[PDB]
This record gives C-alpha cells, structure tokens and sequence, in this order.
C-alpha cells in the first residue's frame, strides 16, 4: 500500500 | 569498505525492552539518501523486514510491529539503535542491521536510483533469546527403543543454549545425529542426540553419551543400552 | 513486510548445475527487487540489485530478471558455496519484504526414513514428565511429515521437532520430534504411534509401542 521513499525521484 | 555490527543482549526477559545498537563504518548516516534498516531471522524461518531510518530522519517501521518499535540514530557515534518494547518468546530471533545505498548523484545530482534497490551490506547478526527462565542444568534420559538399532539421550530442560554433547568421549562419531536443540514453551531448551547402529554392535560395543552444558557446570555422561 | 512468493521453495541440485529461482510478487513492485543468498550461519549476501543488476564481487554465474510481478533468479553453473537459501526482497513498498526462501540442496536419490520411536524413561516418569520421540534418520528429500497419535487420537501443539542440516557425505536429513506429556496424562494411555510420511515411502509408516506392555 505505502509507496517506498525513492517510488519516483 | 562498508562495515555493520550489531549489540546487545544476547538474553531478555517477556515484557522487557530490547535496545539492539548498529555500530557501523565505511558511511555516515549524514550521506544523502542513505538508510541503515533492521531484519530480523527467526531461528530456521525466513527474513523478515523490522524498520529502516534514512540520514533526512525519515523512518519507517513494519506495520506489525509499528507500536513496540522505534529507530534512532546517532549520526556522530555512527550508529542507529533499534529498541523493541513489550517483548516475547516469538521475538527470539537474529537481529541484523543492514545498509541501503541512497540514489547515485553527480555533482549534487540523483542520477540513479537503482542501487537504492537492495540492502547491499548487512552485520553479521546477533541472536538474541527471549525467555524467562534462569540458568539451569539439564536433565539427561536414555533414548533406548521399545523394541538398523537407534539408541541416543534425551538433554531435556537447560537454559540457555548453548550444550555440547559427544558419544564414547568422542570416540564414536559416525552414524551420530545432535539435533539443533529447540525452545519449548517453558523457555527452557530441549535435544536430543542419537546413534545408529548395525544392531550388531548391540552386544560388542557400550554407548554413553556425553554432556556438557557450561552456563551451569552440569556435565553427565549417560551410558545407554538396549531395552529389557 | 510485504507478499513475495518464491517458486520453488525447495530445490535439489549438483554442481555445475543451471538453477532458477522465481519470485513473484502480490502487486506490481517496479524493479525494486533484490536477491539474496544466505549461506547456514551466515548473514543474507547481496548478489541482485534492481531486479538484475550484478552487486559488485558478486561473480557473474547469478542473473537476475523479470519486473513488475515476476522475477527470476538464476544460477548458470551452479557451485558447492551456492547451496544455500536465497531470498528475495521487494523495496517497492513499504514495509519491505521478503520472500519465504528458497532452499537449494545437495540432489540425491530418494532416502526413505529409518523410523524410530523412544517411549519415555522411567528416569524422565518419576520426574513427572513423559517425553515420546520419534526419529527419522538419513532421509531425502528433506521434506517429511510427522504425525503423532496417542490411541488414535492425533496430536497437537504438544510437539516439537528439529532436522540436522544435510549431511556432508550422505547428502540426507534426520529428524527428531518429540511430544511431551504429562506422566499423569502419559499414564492414562497405551498406545503411542508416531506416523511418517514421506516420498521415499510408498505408505505412511507407523511405528508405535504401548505403554507398560512389557
């Protein structure tokens, strides 16, 4: 559910 | 070289709190990007995910474990502590600390995320054993059957691990099996070893197994041989 | 953490050997995927990053695959440092997960089990405690099940169990399991019969004894 810190840099 | 070891204690007690310290080298947590997480291995099962803490102080912490976790870091001792509240039986685990890259950058620049995917280093580990029991010798029993033959003892309730157990003083070793020792609900250990023999040698040679378990000072040696 | 299936969870295989290993996972995780191979007593080593790139000193006989939900592992010659369990994890989501593992062993032709049942010592009964074991020696694959019963009645949550690692030379598994009584509830039964079951045998073998029956 919760996106990881770099999902998209 | 990027270096991670983890601290603690080897034992705690049900309900107390377990600070697991990462003393680690070759990064500093002031680096851009970069995370230092926390996995933890059940003796025999799978890894599984604890929490992580980045050099922004972002965190984030398994959705299970969420109320008993916390993660700090200390960025000028190079650490990051794990404190686990309200512990028990099923946290009997090995503990790691690992390092996650952050993205690539250059000249200031992320360039990269892909090294970001994966904890590329990890500390060798500590097992910590969360029981309540005190220090206690075991109790060593015959494993004889009922009725090619088995024979072998049973070191039943010590604490803690771990107990060394050899056959003949050492002289038999072939066709020996020392089981890796389990934690019964007791919190107190259990094992078992034991010998296979051509039957033949029921009657030629004697078996006595023996056991050592330091923690306590108990050392037996208990011979077994056959049934009625 | 997160929902990772790896496939399979247990694989046999020789030196030289080309194995592959397969993750996949609940939802789509990108190429935020990583591959570990944890060697017995060892921590988790890095050998995958990314899905597939190559963790520097990692030697080139690993690749990895795959995005979104599928991911492969695979082990081109396969050496005698490379049976151990391998992990995957997903870094896509939080928390973070892992696979179940999957372990990778010596093959082996089948090994049915020497099957032995222990009735407690008087020793262990004056203490007021009754512990039954069952062993099931030198067997292959390591997969087998155990099953106590206690005049018929299946058992539960009154046993424990514990295999060796493989064997070195024999390239087998043991397996000790042990149910635990009460003497006084040891005392109110007869028989105790331990059922295994497993590929090298046709049919469950059951060995048991009654208790007194002397």
């Amino acid at each position: 559910l919760e996106l990881d810190k770099w999902a998209s840099l | 070289r990027i270096t991670l070891k983890e601290s603690g204690p080897p034992l705690v007690k049900p309900t107390q709190t377990l600070t697991l310290t990462c003393s680690f080298s070759g990064f500093s947590l002031s680096d851009f990007g970069v995370g230092v997480g926390w996995i933890r291995q059940p003796p025999g099962k799978a890894l599984e995910w604890l929490a992580i803490i980045y050099s922004d102080d972002d965190k984030r912490y398994s959705p299970s474990l969420n109320t008993r976790l916390t993660i700090t870091k200390d960025t000028s001792k190079n650490q990051v502590v794990l404190v686990m509240t309200r512990v028990s039986p099923v946290d009997t685990a090995t503990y790691f600390c690992a390092h996650r890259r952050g993205p690539t950058t250059l000249f200031g620049v992320p360039i990269a995320r892909g090294p970001v995917n994966a904890m590329d280093v990890w500390g060798q580990g500590i097992t910590v054993t969360i029981s309540s029991t005190s220090t206690k010798g075991p109790s060593v029993f015959p494993l004889a059957p009922c009725s090619t033959a088995a024979l072998g003892c049973l070191v039943k309730d010590y604490f803690p691990e771990p107990v060394t157990v050899s056959w003949n003083s050492g002289a038999l070793t072939s066709g020996v099996h020392t089981f890796p020792a389990v934690l019964q609900s007791s919190g107190l250990y259990s094992l078992s070893s034991v010998v296979t023999v051509p039957s033949s040698s029921l009657g030629t040679q004697t078996y006595t197994c023996n056991v050592n378990h330091k923690p306590s000072n108990t050392k037996v040696d208990k011979r077994v041989e056959p049934k009625s | 953490a997160l929902q990772l299936t790896q496939s399979p969870s247990s694989l046999s295989a020789s030196v030289g050997d080309r194995i592959t290993i397969t993750c996949r996972a609940s939802q789509g995780v990108t190429s935020a995927l990583a591959w570990y191979r944890q060697k017995p007593g060892s921590p988790p080593q890095l050998l995958i990053y990314d899905a597939s790139s190559l963790e520097s000193g990692v030697p080139s006989r690993f690749s990895g695959s795959g995005s979104g939900t599928e991911f492969t592992l695979t082990i081109s010659t396969l050496r005698p440092e490379d049976f151990a369990t391998y992990y995957c994890q997903q870094l896509h989501f939080y928390p973070h997960t892992f696979g179940g593992g999957t372990r990778v062993d010596v093959r082996r032709t089948v090994a049915a089990p020497s099957v032995f049942i222990f009735p407690p010592s008087d020793r262990q009964l004056k203490s007021g405690t009754a512990s039954v074991v069952c062993l099931l020696n030198n067997f292959y694959p390591r997969e087998a099940k155990v099953q106590w019963k206690v005049d018929n009645a299946l058992q539960s949550g009154n046993s424990q169990e514990s295999v060796t690692e493989q064997d070195s030379k024999d390239s087998t598994y043991s397996l000790s399991s042990t149910l635990t009584l009460s003497k006084a509830d040891y005392e109110k039964h007869k028989v105790y019969e331990c059922e295994v079951t497993h590929q090298g045998l046709s049919s469950p073998v059951t060995k048991s004894f009654n208790r007194g029956e002397c």
